[PDB]
């Protein structure tokens, strides 16, 4: 897994050396992608090769948003790339919760799926995108997160994980947008989603305690 | 006249009109006490709009939270903290089933810049460890000390390892005010703690052994060597067996004579390795490497020695 | 009925630099929601939410004055026929985007809430029937009109 992995990263990288299209790097990106999500379903059965997974999936969609960035794409394809890397994310989390069952691991994939949002947005706002994108992506990456979370969870304390990390890609998420002057319509429209996100996770934890 | 001595604390707290009106509409829907509508002058005086207020007071009402725990929003609001990660606390809170005085120190953890999940990690962790409101103060102020989370979980540990008191660790966070690294502050602890375990046993041969331990652990500057020398000298202090006493002797015999680190540090393994031990092969397997070593004089020889012994005893 | 220590939080909402009608506002808004938690009723606390609402989201003294005064009367009164047509007056007010309506619809309710004249209710709550199953505002309005200049 981990050879074929890097097979992929290294001619993405070699591809972008290349200096293709930003069209051509997204459609290799979403079959590198597809094709890791596939070769990951199959050579994935143990707790340690779903944390590799997800570290290699997170990996290889970082350098791709880092060529969009470098290339100086519009936002628009790396919102979609965004959107491709955690609907791929989430369905691997998915067959890697049926894996897993340690609380420990659990945990700390969930963690590294926020580590992974927070990554992204930070790399989609250093990517100088407008406010208008950052509360899409922000909003999808919190919905992927409660989805995930509405997966995984099973026991109050890795509810309050999950919900604590959820917390913090808010106050990341609203730092940006307070650092890029976004209007305060936008910041309430956000919170409050952020809130009504913690309020579903609180209706899922109604479940557990 | 509680209605109106309620609107007079939010024309205090500067609210505009409308949003009186609305944190009155509020209060009339969801039945809000006048102390309730104090903690959203409060949180208003933090700047939240009356439409976060609004959904955070909706939510602590669908929790069904205690009113102390209400109140300490405005704690938290006054702290600072994220509007979503007041709202986290509060759950938290509810979910941990701890007092108030858990969210003040939440509140104090807060003021020192403390993330939530930080905050939810080292209450998981105090009641996980059995620990106390007075050493969740005590770690508060480690917080005011500006000590890394990681760093107070390993602290707690370390303490509650050593069975100390709450004021112990508050002796730890003032060695934090001083400016000690956490790993000088542990070996500090774990000083202490054989030193007045050395008071409680009467041994001159603990007490040697002690001394000789907290003389290397003076005249030696690493970390690893520091640690194992004052772990050793606390197990030799809570040890009762002449078998231990005569390994971690020797031990201490061959290093403090020593002039290389990797025969130190192997030897001090072996000597902790041996006092957590509960097998006679494998002391007496570790005073053969230890007599090998003495009867032997090439570094490597001594080791290799040491190495087979730990590779035995790990 | 307020007692002068409420007068004494009025002159501290004009130590706030809060204006006369709007420190009226809010006594009059502080008054009916006591009333309202002394008295246990679910539709007189639906009526205090719902003008509460109106005067939030308004921003006018006389539309302001008209609603929490019609809170204060439910607040005062306990016949169905008087609740049914605050609730369709208020509801016709949420429904509705009109100023002269909402003025007219409440004025026609306080109307209704201090007189105690069974055909000026019946009258007044067909009124309201009339311009609650009508789309037309001038309809609204002279029907509205026409009650209200019965009742006054």
């Amino acid at each position: 897994y981990k050879i074929v992995a890097a097979a992929a990263e290294f001619l993405l990288k070699i591809l972008a050396e290349g200096g293709a299209t930003p069209e051509q790097l997204e459609r290799v990106t979403e079959h590198a992608l597809e094709v890791l999500k596939e070769v990951a379903k199959e050579l994935a059965d143990s707790p340690e090769s779903v944390r590799e997974a997800v570290r290699l999936i997170s990996k290889l969609t970082q350098e791709g948003l880092k060529q969009l960035k470098e290339i100086g794409a519009p936002p628009e394809q790396i919102e979609r790339v965004a959107e491709h890397g955690l609907e791929v994310l989430k369905e691997i989390a998915k067959y890697g919760s049926k894996l897993t069952d340690s609380p420990e691991l659990k945990r700390e994939l969930y963690r590294i799926i926020s580590e992974t949002a927070k990554e992204l947005l930070k790399i989609l706002a250093e990517g100088g995108a407008t406010p208008e994108q950052l509360e899409r992506v922000t909003k999808h990456a919190l919905e992927v997160l409660k989805e995930v979370a509405k997966e995984l969870a099973d026991s109050p304390e890795s509810g309050l994980a999950a919900l604590a990390a959820i917390a913090s890609l808010a106050k990341l998420g609203l730092e940006q947008l307070k650092e890029i002057g976004a209007p305060p319509e936008q910041q309430r429209r956000v919170t409050k989603a952020g809130i009504e996100a913690v309020r579903e996770i609180y209706r899922y934890g109604r479940k557990l305690y | 006249c509680d209605a109106i001595q309620a609107a007079a604390a939010l024309g205090e707290a500067g609210i505009s009109s409308n949003e009186i009106l609305e944190l009155l509409a509020a209060a009339a829907e969801l039945g809000l006490d006048p102390d309730a509508i104090q903690a959203a002058a409060q949180l208003g005086e933090a700047g939240i709009s009356s439409e976060e207020i609004k959904e955070l007071l909706r939510a602590a009402h669908e929790l069904g939270l205690d009113p102390d725990a209400i109140a300490a929003a405005a704690d938290l609001g006054q702290a600072g903290v994220s509007p979503v990660e007041i709202l986290a606390l509060l759950i938290a809170a509810s979910v941990l089933g701890l007092d108030p005085d858990a969210i003040q120190a939440a509140a104090a953890l807060g003021e020192a810049g403390i993330s939530a999940e930080e905050i939810i990690e080292l209450l998981t962790a105090a009641r996980d460890l059995g620990l106390d409101p007075d050493a969740i103060q005590a770690a508060a102020q480690l917080g005011e000390a500006g000590i890394s989370s990681e760093e107070i979980k390993e602290l707690l540990r370390a303490a509650h390892e050593l069975g100390l008191d709450p004021d112990c660790i508050a002796a730890a966070a003032d060695l934090g005010q001083a400016g000690i690294s956490s790993s000088e502050i542990t070996a500090l602890l774990l000083a202490a703690a054989a030193i007045e375990l050395a008071k409680r046993a009467d041994d001159k041969d603990v007490r040697e052994i002690v001394r000789d331990a907290l003389e290397l652990a003076s005249r030696s500057t690493n970390d690893e060597v520091i640690r194992l020398a004052l772990e050793a000298a606390v197990l030799a202090a809570r040890s009762t067996d002449s078998d231990v006493l005569e390994i971690v002797k020797d031990a201490l015999e061959l290093a403090k004579q020593s002039t290389n680190e990797e025969v130190i540090k192997l030897a001090l393994k072996a000597a902790v390795l041996a006092a957590k031990s509960t097998d006679e092969e494998v002391l007496e397997e570790v005073k053969e490497a230890l007599r090998r070593a003495k009867e032997s004089t090439d570094e490597e020889e001594i080791k290799e020695e040491l190495r087979k012994a730990v590779e035995e005893a790990e």
